[PDB]
RNA sequence: UCUCGAGCCCUAGACAGCCGGGAGGUGAGCUUAGAAGCAGCUACCCUCUAAGAAAAGCGUAACAGCUUACCGGCCGAGGUU
């Protein structure tokens, strides 16, 4: 149902495209409450039971693309 | 005697408190 | 084919076989009109859990599909190097 992570990070990163390298290239930031909403529009998509682990998922997308957080 | 085996029983018998060999394990005990 | 020795695994069930499971984020990001395990480059992270790779081998125009890993069951005594 709901949008793709991959998307849905591109979009309060404020970037298009990610990085040649993964964590080696950070291109964009995502303050912790950022991810605080990512992890509830994927409620659904989702197969943890509290907001924690859902943000574990979310969270393993961006350091793999060069998205640090804060 | 591997220890991953000693370890399912304890956390079996965790649950329990609150495969098949190692759950009769647990019950057992 | 016979005999002797060493290491490791095993009734907390080994080795093999057969049956069942092999799941979600997500068709990873990049590259690209497209590539979704499997053209290439890079990364290769976490949920549920008894398991289940950012996928080992086929397969596809790309999907699909078929299996390996991995877990569980049946079986029951040696097995393997």
């Amino acid at each position: 149902g709901v949008p793709p992570t991959a998307e849905l990070i591109k979009d309060e990163a404020g970037f298009e495209t990610g990085s040649g390298e993964p964590q080696e290239d950070f291109v964009a930031d995502l303050s912790v409450d950022q991810v605080k909403q990512i992890a509830e529009q994927k409620h659904p998509d989702l197969l943890s039971y509290d907001l924690t682990n859902a943000a574990k998922e979310v969270v393993g997308t961006c350091t793999s693309l060069g998205v640090t957080i804060e | 005697i591997p220890e991953w085996k000693q370890e399912e029983v304890d956390a079996i018998v965790e649950m329990i408190e609150s495969r098949n060999t190692l759950l009769e394990r647990a019950l057992d005990d």
